C-alpha cells in the first residue's frame, strides 16, 4: 500500500512492517526491470538513530522457499563513501544512490522480502519494510 | 516516570512519550537521560534543578523555539549536550549560562546564522563543537575562541561557505599555537582569495565533495600555498555531483604544501597516474580508502612514502613495489581474488594482507619480501596458502596470524622450523589433521597457541607440545577429541589457561594437569564428561576456575569420592548451582554418601 | 611343478626358479607361462608340444645362444612371443617357422644386426614389431615387408642409424597403402640424403632425442619436403645431450611438410616465440606435453588450430586466445596456481581445465567464453569456484563437472537456473551444506547426480528432489544424514540406483520408497540400522539387491515381522551368509518365532 | 654397506631392503650437501618389470619421528620426459640423471628413508633400498 511502481516485466510493492512503523521514503527511477536495470534510487526520511554503522537484515522468500538470511553493510564508520553515512538522529537525510545491475537469471513467480535496517553500534532497528515483487 | 528504566535508578530512556515537560518524579542521582521527539516547546527556569547528578543528556526533534534565561541553572556535571533538530534561530546572550563542564556541544540544524552570534564564551571547558547544516556563510573563527582554551575540533560541513578571505583564519595567524583541526566537506567553495592560507598550521582538514569544476578545483588548491597541514583528506561522495574527469594535473598546487600524510578516498573517475605525480614525493604516509584502482605498476625511487594503506580498493594484480624507504604496507579486504608477486621492500617491519583472497603458492621465502626485518605478518581469512619453505630468511617475526585460511602442506614437514623468536602463533579453523609429532618445532619462544577447527588423528591428542615449554596460553576447543595420550602437558610449566570445551571427551582424569604448576583456568564444559578417574587430589590447587557445565556426570553412585568433591571443594567450580544428574534421578545436585 | 600357479589349471608364473629346461609337469590347457631369467641355454625341437592351448609366452633374460630347428613346432595359439635379452646374434633361416598366430613380436636387445637377415617372410599375421637397442645400422626397410599385409608398427629406437638415403623408404613409394608407423628416437642422425622423403606417407614418426647441433637439426628437418605425416612428435629427454639454443628459425623446413597433429614434447630452453611460428598456420592440432612455456601471448588470427592441448606444462598465467577456429581446448594437471581470465573463442565446444587450482572467480557468464555452444565443461579438482550467475548463456551445457573444488556462494540462489538441458551433474565432495530447497530447480533434464560428502541442515534429507523427474542414477552415499524427511523420492518415477551406504541413519522405514518403481538397487549398508519400521510389502518387488551389512540390526525378537522378512526374501539380499545381531546374544541369523 | 659417500655435511648410506633383495647400482656427483645441491645421479641395472608406470613409496623417519607416506611418480606412460621409461624387463638400463634442490632448512639429526620402487601397472615391487643420512 505504501508504494508500487509497474515495470516492464516485474510488478514492486511495499508497505511497512508489523512490528515497527517509522516513517520513511523511498522509491526508484524508472521501475526495475529484473531484467537488468540502471538508474536511481531516491530517499527521505529522519532517522532514530546515528546511521553511522547501518546495515540490513533481508529476509527472503521464493515462491514460498525460505532463503537464508542476508546480511549487507551499507556504512562501516572508516571513510564511506556515501554522503549519508554522516547523519544524526532527528537530522534530515534526503539523498539518490545510482546503481546498476544485470546478468542474472531469476525465477518467474512471487518473491517476498523483509528488510530491517540496523544500526550497528546499538542494534536498534530504525525501520522495517514489507517488499513484495512478481515476475511475469 | 512516564518513562521506561533502562538500569535501576540510571540511564532513564524517556523517548518518544507525549510530554510537554522533562517529568518531576525521575530520580536524582540519574545519569543519563534522554529526551528525544517529545514535543516539548520551551525550556524553563530551574526545570532540571535536582539533577545534580546528569552528566548525558539528549534533546533531539523536541520544537523547543526558545529558552529561558536560566534555563540549564543547575546542570554541574553535564558533559555531553545535543541539541539536533531544535528550531532555535537566534541563542540571544546568557544562554548556556549555568553549564560549567560541558566537553561536547552538538548544534546541528538549528536555524544557525552565523558564528559571532554564539554565546559560548565562557565554556572554557568545549573539547568538540559540531554546527553541521547550518546555514553559515562565512569561515570567519570570532575572536573570542581565544578563550576556549581546550578547543580541538570544529565541524562545518554542510553549510553554504562560498569564500575563504584572507581575514578569516586570521586568528590562527595570530596564534600558532591553537591545535585545531577543521572540516568543511560539502560547503561550494569557488574563490579562495590569494594568500588565504600562509603561515598557518591545521592538524586536519576535510574536503570531500566541494568542488565539480576541474578548473576551478585546480585553481583553488593551486591557492593554498604556505599551508602546513598533518593530514589532509580529498575525495567525493557517490550520492552527489561529481568531477567526470580527473588527471594528475590538478594536483597541481600541491607541489609546495607541506603535507604529511595525505587521503585520497573515493573517487568516480581515477587514473593510476594519479598517484605517480611528481610532487607527492615528500608525502610521509599514503593511503588509499575506496578508489578503484587496478594496477600500481611503477613508482620512482626517490618518493619517501613511509607508509601505504589500500584498504576496500579494488585490484586485479598484486602491485609491484621497490620503495626503498616504505615500511607498514597494508592491503586488505580488497575486492577481487589476486595472488601474492615477489616485492622488494629493504625497509618494510610491518605486513598485513588479511581479509582479501591471497592464494600465496610459494611460501615463507626472504626472495618473496627482501626484508630481513619483518615484525608482524598477518594472512587471516585469505583463500588458500600453500607451504613450501620454513621460513628461511624472516628470523625476526613476532607475529604470525593465519586463521580461516586453507593451510596446505604444514603436516609433511617442520614448518615454522626457523622461527625462533615468535610470540604469537595462531592456526584456528585451517583445516589442519595434526598428525605429525614434529609439526611445532622450533618454536622455542611462543607464548600463544591458537586452534580450535583442527582435528587429529585417531581423536587422540597427540604428543605435540615438547620443546614448547613458555607457553602461556593454549587453546584446544572446538576439536573433535576423543581422549588424551598419556604425558601430554607433561612439561608446560607455566601454562595459565587451557581451554579445551566442545570436545567429545568420555570422561576426565587428573593424572594429567599434575605438573601444570602455574594453571589457573580449566575450561573443560560441554564435552560429555561422565566422572574424573583417578585421584582427585592431584589437581593443581591454583586452579581458580573450572567450567564443568552442559556436562552428563552421572551421580549413581559412579565414583562416590568423586560426586563429594564435586560439591566440597566448588567455591572453584562455575554455576554449582545448576548441576543436573544425567541418570535417573535426574534434577539433583548432592549424592546421599558423606565422605 | 617347480613354480607358483596363479589361477587352477591357468596362469602358471615359473619366473626365475633355476631351471634348464621348461617343465614336463606344466598341464596343458595352460594360457600362460612366463620363464624369465631362467638359465636356460638352448631351446630344442618339441620342446613345447603339449602346450596346443598356451597364447602368451615370456622369455627374458634367459641365457639362449641359438635355436634347434623346430623350436617352436606345437604352438598354434600363441599370440605374444617376447625375447628380450636374449643374446640370439644370429637368426639362421627357419626359425619362427612353426608360430602360425603371432601377432606381437619383442626381439630387444638380441645382439641384431640387420634387418635383411631376419627370417619372419612368412608371419603373415604380425601386427607389431620391436627391435629397439639392437646394433643396427641401416633404415633400410626390406623387400619381404610386402608379405607381412597386417603390419601398422615397426620400432627402431635406440639403434645405431646414422643417415637416410632415397633407396630405404623405396618400398612405401611403390606401396602408396601400407599404414606403416615408424618410430626412430634416439638414433644419432646426422645426414638425410637428399629427396629422402618424396611422395612418402606415414601415419606417425617420433624423432625425440636426435639432434644435439642447432644448425644439423635444421638442415635435416629441412630435407623432409614432401613428406606427409598424421602425427609429428618433436622434442628432446631430460637425461640426455641436448640442445642449449632453440629458436623458431629451426622450425624452417617444416613451411612445406604437410602435418596434420603436431606434438611438441618436454624442451631444454624454450622460448614462447617457437608456437608463433608463421608455418604452423596449417597445423590441424597443436598440443604441448612437458614444454615449459610461461606466456602464450598472442597467436596470428589465421591459424587453423581446431584443437589445442597444454598437459603438465607450467604456466603462470591464464593465456589470451582469439582464434575464431579453435574448439576443444583443454589445460590440465598444470604446474602452477592460476586464476581464470576472459577468453573469445566463437567456436569452442568443449572445455576441461581439471586437475589445476583454477580459481574461477566469476562464473557461469557467456562474457566469459564467448562460445554458445559448449557441450562438456570440466573443473574438476581446482581451488575455489564462486558462482556469480546461472549460466545465462550456456544453454547448451550437457556435462558438468564440480568435483573437490570449494564450490562457494552456490547455496544462496537458483544456481542451475538455466540449464535446461544437462545430462550428468557432479557436485561430491565440494563442502555444501544443502540449506535451501530450490538448489535443484531448473534441471530438468539431469539423468546422474553424485553428491557424497556433502552436509544438510539439521542432517534431515531436505524435500530438494522435486522438478528432476529424469534422474535415474543418484548417490548420496557419505554423507552424514540421520534421517529422512517425509515425502521425498515421491515422484523419482525412474531412478534405478540408490546409494546411501555410510551415513548415520538410525532405523530403515518402507513408507518411503513406495513409489520407486524402477528401482533395482538399494545399497543402504554401514549405516547402523536396527529395524525397518513400516509394513514391510511396500517396498517393489524390482529390487534385485540390498545390502544390509555392517548394519547392527537388533535380532531380540524385536520387530519379528522382520526379523523373519530379512531371511525369508534373501534370495535379494548380499551376503545373507554372515548376518550377526547386535543384542545378546550375538553370532546368530535366524529368530525362533515363525510365520 | 652397499653404497656410501661423505659429503661437507651429510654422511649419506644405502643397503638392500630385507624382503627383496633384486641388484641395482645408483649413486650420485658430487656427494649431495643437505644446504642445497646441483649434480647428477647415476643409475645402471636390468628391470624386473616395465619401468612404464614407475613410482616410489618413500616412508621416512626424523630422528624416529615416522613423517606420513610419500607417493613420487616417476613415469606416467604419455609422453615421460626420461629415456628410460621406455625400457624392459630384461633390458639394461644405464643413464645419468640430473637434479638441483636448494632453499629449505632440515633438522639435525639422523633421518631414515625406505624407498621401494613400484611398477604402476602391475602393482609388483621392482626393488626396495634402506637409506640412512646422518646430517651434521
Ligand atoms: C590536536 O587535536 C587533535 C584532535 O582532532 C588530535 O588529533 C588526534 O591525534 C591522535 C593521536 O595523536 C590520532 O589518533 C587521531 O587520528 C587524531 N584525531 C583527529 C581526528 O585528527 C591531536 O592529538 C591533538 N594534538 C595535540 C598536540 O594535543
Ligand atoms: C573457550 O573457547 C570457547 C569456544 O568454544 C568459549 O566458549 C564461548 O563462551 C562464551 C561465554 O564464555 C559464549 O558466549 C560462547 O557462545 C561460547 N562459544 C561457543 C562456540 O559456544 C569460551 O569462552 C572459552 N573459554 C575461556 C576460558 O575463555
Ligand atoms: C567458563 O567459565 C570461565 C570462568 O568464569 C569463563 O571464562 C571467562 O570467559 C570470558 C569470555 O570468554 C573471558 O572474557 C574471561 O576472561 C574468562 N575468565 C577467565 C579468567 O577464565 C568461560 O568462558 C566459561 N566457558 C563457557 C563455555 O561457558
Ligand atoms: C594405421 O596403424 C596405426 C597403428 O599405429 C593406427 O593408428 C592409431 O589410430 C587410432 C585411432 O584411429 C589412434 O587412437 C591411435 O593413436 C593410433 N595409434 C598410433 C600409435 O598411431 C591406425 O588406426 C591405422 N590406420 C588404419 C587405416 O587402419
Ligand atoms: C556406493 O558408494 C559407496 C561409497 O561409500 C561404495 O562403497 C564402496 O564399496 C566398494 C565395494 O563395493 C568398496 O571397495 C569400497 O571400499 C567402498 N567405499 C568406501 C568408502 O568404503 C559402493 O560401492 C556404492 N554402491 C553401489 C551400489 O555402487
Ligand atoms: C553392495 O552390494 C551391491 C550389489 O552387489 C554392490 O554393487 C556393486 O558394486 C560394484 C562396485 O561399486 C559396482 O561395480 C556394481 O555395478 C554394483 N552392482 C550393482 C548392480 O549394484 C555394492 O557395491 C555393495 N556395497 C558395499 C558398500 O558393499
Ligand atoms: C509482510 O506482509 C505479509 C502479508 O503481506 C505478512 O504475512 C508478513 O508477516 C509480513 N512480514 C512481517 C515481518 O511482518
Ligand atoms: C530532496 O532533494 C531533492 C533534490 O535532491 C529535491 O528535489 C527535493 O525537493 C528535496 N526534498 C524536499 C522535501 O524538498
Ligand atoms: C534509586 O531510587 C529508588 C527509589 O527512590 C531507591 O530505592 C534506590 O535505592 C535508588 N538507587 C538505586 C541504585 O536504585
Ligand atoms: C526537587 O525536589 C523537591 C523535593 O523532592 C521538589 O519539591 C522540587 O519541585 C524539585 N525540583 C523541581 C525543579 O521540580
Ligand atoms: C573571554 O571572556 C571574557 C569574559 O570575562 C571577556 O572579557 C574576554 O574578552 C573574552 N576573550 C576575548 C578574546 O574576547
Ligand atoms: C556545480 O553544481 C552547481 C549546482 O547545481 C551547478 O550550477 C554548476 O553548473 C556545477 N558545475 C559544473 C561545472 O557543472
Ligand atoms: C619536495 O618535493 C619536490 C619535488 O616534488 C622536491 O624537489 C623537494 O626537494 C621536496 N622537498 C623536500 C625533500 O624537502
Ligand atoms: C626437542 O625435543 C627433543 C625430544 O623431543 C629433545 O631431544 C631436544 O633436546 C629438544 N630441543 C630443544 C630442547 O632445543
Ligand atoms: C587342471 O588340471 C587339474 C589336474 O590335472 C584338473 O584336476 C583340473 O580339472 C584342470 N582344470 C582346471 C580348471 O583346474
Ligand atoms: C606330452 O605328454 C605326454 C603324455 O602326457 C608325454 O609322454 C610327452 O613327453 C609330452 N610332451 C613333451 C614334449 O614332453
Ligand atoms: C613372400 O613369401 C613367399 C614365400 O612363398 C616368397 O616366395 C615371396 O618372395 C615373398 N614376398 C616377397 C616380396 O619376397
Ligand atoms: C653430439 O654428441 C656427440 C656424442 O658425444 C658429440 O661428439 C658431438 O660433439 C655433439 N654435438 C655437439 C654440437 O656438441
Ligand atoms: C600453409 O601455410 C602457409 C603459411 O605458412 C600458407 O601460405 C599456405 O596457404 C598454407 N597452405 C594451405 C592453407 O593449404
Ligand atoms: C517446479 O516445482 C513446483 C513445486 O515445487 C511446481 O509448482 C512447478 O510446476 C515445477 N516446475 C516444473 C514442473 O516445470
Ligand atoms: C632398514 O634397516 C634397518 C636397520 O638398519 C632395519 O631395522 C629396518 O627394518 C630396515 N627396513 C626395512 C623396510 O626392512
Ligand atoms: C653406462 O654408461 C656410461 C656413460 O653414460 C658409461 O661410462 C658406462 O661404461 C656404462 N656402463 C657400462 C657397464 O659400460
Amino acid at each position: 500500500q505504501q508504494w508500487f511502481c509497474n515495470s516492464s516485466d516485474a510488478i514492486i510493492s511495499y508497505s511497512y512492517c508489523d512490528h515497527l512503523k517509522f516513517p520513511i521514503s523511498i522509491s526508484s527511477e524508472p521501475c526495475i526491470r529484473l531484467r537488468g536495470t540502471n538508474g536511481f534510487v531516491h530517499v527521505e526520511f529522519i532517522p532514530r538513530g546515528n546511521l553511522k554503522y547501518l546495515y540490513f537484515n533481508l529476509f527472503i522468500s521464493v515462491n514460498s522457499i525460505e532463503l537464508p538470511k542476508r546480511k549487507e553493510v551499507l556504512c562501516h564508520g572508516h571513510d564511506d563513501d556515501y554522503s549519508f553515512c554522516r547523519a544524526l538522529k532527528g537530522e534530515t537525510v534526503n539523498t539518490s544512490i545510482p546503481f546498476s545491475f544485470e546478468g542474472i537469471l531469476f525465477p518467474k513467480g512471487h518473491y517476498r522480502c523483509v528488510a530491517e535496517a540496523i544500526a550497528g553500534d546499538t542494534e536498534e532497528k530504525l525501520f522495517c519494510l514489507n517488499f513484495t515483487i512478481i515476475h511475469r | 516516570n512516564p518513562c521506561i528504566e533502562v538500569v535501576p535508578n540510571i540511564t532513564y530512556q524517556c523517548m518518544d512519550q507525549k510530554l510537554s515537560k522533562v517529568p518531576d518524579d525521575i530520580p536524582s542521582s540519574t545519569k543519563n537521560i534522554d529526551l528525544s521527539f517529545n514535543p516539548l516547546k520551551i525550556l524553563k527556569s530551574y526545570s532540571f534543578s535536582n539533577f545534580s547528578e546528569l552528566q548525558w543528556l539528549d534533546l533531539s526533534r523536541c520544537e523547543i523555539e526558545t529558552i529561558e534565561d536560566k534555563a540549564w541553572h543547575g546542570l554541574h556535571h553535564l558533559s555531553n549536550l545535543i541539541l539536533t533538530g531544535n528550531p532555535i534561530q537566534s541563542f540571544s546572550p546568557g544562554s548556556f549560562s549555568g553549564l560549567t563542564s560541558l566537553e561536547n556541544l552538538v548544534a546541528v540544524e538549528t536555524k544557525l546564522a552565523s558564528l559571532e552570534s554564539f554565546p559560548i564564551g565562557q565554556l572554557i571547558t568545549l573539547k568538540k563543537l559540531n554546527v553541521a547544516h547550518n546555514f553559515i556563510h562565512s569561515c570567519k573563527l570570532p575572536a573570542y575562541f581565544s578563550n576556549l582554551t581546550n578547543l580541538v575540533h570544529v565541524d562545518l560541513s554542510y553549510n553554504y561557505i562560498q569564500t575563504i578571505t584572507v581575514n578569516d583564519l586570521q586568528f590562527l595567524r595570530e596564534n600558532p599555537q591553537v591545535n585545531l583541526s577543521l572540516d568543511m566537506s560539502l560547503n561550494p567553495i569557488d574563490f579562495i582569495q590569494d594568500q588565504a592560507f600562509q603561515g598557518i598550521k591545521l592538524h586536519e582538514l576535510t574536503l570531500r565533495g566541494n568542488f565539480n569544476s576541474s578548473n576551478i578545483m585546480k585553481t583553488c588548491l593551486q591557492n593554498l600555498a604556505g599551508l602546513h597541514v598533518h593530514r589532509l583528506i580529498l575525495g567525493e561522495f557517490k550520492d552527489e555531483r561529481n568531477l567526470e574527469i580527473f588527471e594528475p594535473s590538478i594536483m597541481e598546487g600541491l607541489c609546495d604544501v607541506t603535507i604529511d600524510e595525505f587521503r585520497l578516498t573515493y573517487t568516480n573517475d581515477f587514473s593510476d597516474d594519479i598517484v605517480k605525480f611528481h610532487c607527492l614525493a615528500n608525502v610521509s604516509a599514503m593511503s588509499l580508502a575506496g578508489v578503484s584502482i587496478k594496477y600500481l605498476e611503477d613508482v620512482p625511487k626517490h618518493f619517501k612514502w613511509q607508509s601505504l594503506s589500500i584498504i576496500r580498493c579494488q585490484l586485479k594484480q598484486f602491485p609491484t613495489l621497490d620503495l626503498p624507504f616504505l615500511k607498514s604496507l597494508t592491503l586488505t579486504m580488497n575486492k577481487g581474488s589476486i595472488s601474492f608477486k615477489k616485492v622488494a621492500l629493504p625497509s618494510l617491519s610491518y605486513l598485513d594482507l588479511s581479509r582479501n583472497a591471497l592464494s600465496f603458492s610459494g611460501c615463507c621465502s626472504y626472495s618473496d619480501l627482501g626484508t630481513n626485518s619483518l615484525r608482524h605478518l598477518d594472512l587471516s581469512f585469505n583463500g588458500a596458502i600453500i607451504m613450501s619453505a620454513n621460513f628461511m630468511g624472516l628470523e625476526e617475526l613476532q607475529h604470525l596470524d593465519f586463521q580461516h585460511s586453507t593451510l596446505k602442506r604444514v603436516t609433511e614437514f617442520s614448518a615454522f622450523l626457523s622461527l625462533e623468536k615468535l610470540l604469537y602463533l595462531d592456526i584456528s579453523y585451517t583445516n589442519t589433521k595434526i598428525d605429525f609429532d614434529g609439526i611445532f618445532l622450533g618454536l622455542t619462544s611462543l607464548n600463544t597457541l591458537k586452534m580450535a577447527g583442527n582435528s587429529f588423528k585417531d581423536n587422540t591428542l597427540s604428543n605435540v607440545f615438547a620443546n614448547t615449554t613458555n607457553l602461556t596460553f593454549l587453546d584446544l576447543s572446538k576439536c573433535q577429541l576423543e581422549q588424551i595420550s598419556w604425558g601430554v602437558f607433561d612439561t608446560l610449566h607455566r601454562l595459565q589457561l587451557l581451554n579445551m570445551s566442545h570436545n567429545n571427551l568420555l570422561f576426565l582424569d587428573s593424572s594429567h594437569y599434575n605438573q601444570l604448576y602455574s594453571l589457573s583456568t580449566l575450561d573443560c564444559s560441554f564435552n560429555r564428561i561422565e566422572t574424573s578417574k583417578g585421584i582427585l587430589q592431584h589437581f593443581p590447587k591454583s586452579l581458580a576456575f573450572f567450567n564443568l557445565t552442559n556436562n552428563s556426570v552421572a551421580c549413581i553412585c559412579e565414583h562416590q569420592k568423586f560426586l563429594q568433591w564435586v560439591k566440597e571443594q566448588k567455591q572453584f567450580l562455575v554455576n554449582v548451582e545448576q548441576m543436573t544428574c544425567a541418570t535417573p534421578v535426574e534434577m539433583n545436585t548432592s549424592l546421599v554418601l558423606d565422605f
